[PDB]
């Protein structure tokens, strides 16, 4: 999954 | 004696970027699991810590200069002061009247009872009550209780910082505006608050601690959210 990208 | 344009620009950014984060209603609370009262109040506790994170995470990119740093400076100071940031902007919920944390009705009231139920013990609650309790009789203004969240947040002494030198500038600015505000405003605050930044700290390492014994048991683990096990977590 698309986890720090909440920068 | 004068507040300079740009000193009042940062504080006019600071309260926006607070009141665009900060949601006196609460109303939120409701999409959280639900609190009910081994370890019953995690769920709830833990979807509360999480949309709190996400607020301080945008709290912090509206601070002025956060946005400049490199993303990995801006991960690392998140990562060691979130918890630091969720403990000081609780205060505004916090009552001297009730020892509680009050956000609207009785099933979003959380006392230290509530927080046993999510895995801590009371040497890490009480030093947080004690905390919470002389933070609340200094009476910040908004103003105040913004600048040491940012200061606190902008902290070059934390784990996984590289351009210390940029981001101290940043917090020694912040700083310089808390002290002309409060000369200003209140004609000894500045020390007492900067202590609190210390007390931050110690209450910082005890939730580490009790924090890890909670994530290692995968019964509780598997409570937490993404964001909770990622900005608490010992991942580097
Ligand atoms: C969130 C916020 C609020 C309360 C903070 C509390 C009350 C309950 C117990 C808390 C959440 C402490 C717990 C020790 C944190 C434990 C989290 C975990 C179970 C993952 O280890 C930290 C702050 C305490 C409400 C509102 O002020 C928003 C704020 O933002």
């Amino acid at each position: 999954e698309n986890a720090x990208x909440x920068x | 004696h004068m507040l300079s344009d740009e000193q009042m620009q940062i504080i006019n950014s600071l309260v926006e970027a607070h009141h665009k984060t900060y949601d006196d209603s609460y109303s939120d609370f409701v999409r959280f699991r639900p609190p009910v009262r081994r370890l019953s109040m995690l769920p709830h506790l833990a979807d509360l810590v999480s949309y709190s994170i996400q607020k301080v995470i945008g709290f912090a990119k509206m601070i002025p200069g956060f946005r400049d740093l490199t993303a990995e400076d801006q991960i690392a100071l998140l990562k060691s002061s979130a918890i630091e940031i969720i403990m000081l902007r609780s205060n505004q919920s916090f009552s001297l009247e009730d020892m509680s944390w009050s956000c609207g009705g009785p099933d979003f009231k959380y006392c230290i009872n509530d927080v046993t139920k999510a895995g801590h013990t009371l040497e890490l609650l009480e030093p947080l009550v004690k905390f919470q309790v002389g933070l609340k009789k200094l009476k910040l203004h908004e103003e105040e209780h913004v600048l040491l969240m940012a200061i606190c947040l902008l902290s070059p002494d934390r784990p996984g910082v590289q351009d210390h030198v940029r981001i101290e500038a940043l917090q020694d600015r912040l700083c310089d505006v808390l002290q002309a505000y409060i000369r200003i405003q209140h004609p000894l605050l500045y020390a007492k608050m900067i202590q609190k930044l210390a007390d931050l700290r110690s209450l910082n390492e005890e939730h580490s601690k009790q924090y890890r014994s909670l994530s290692f048991q995968p019964e509780h683990s598997m409570q937490l959210t993404p964001l909770v096990l990622e900005v608490f977590g010992s991942e580097v």
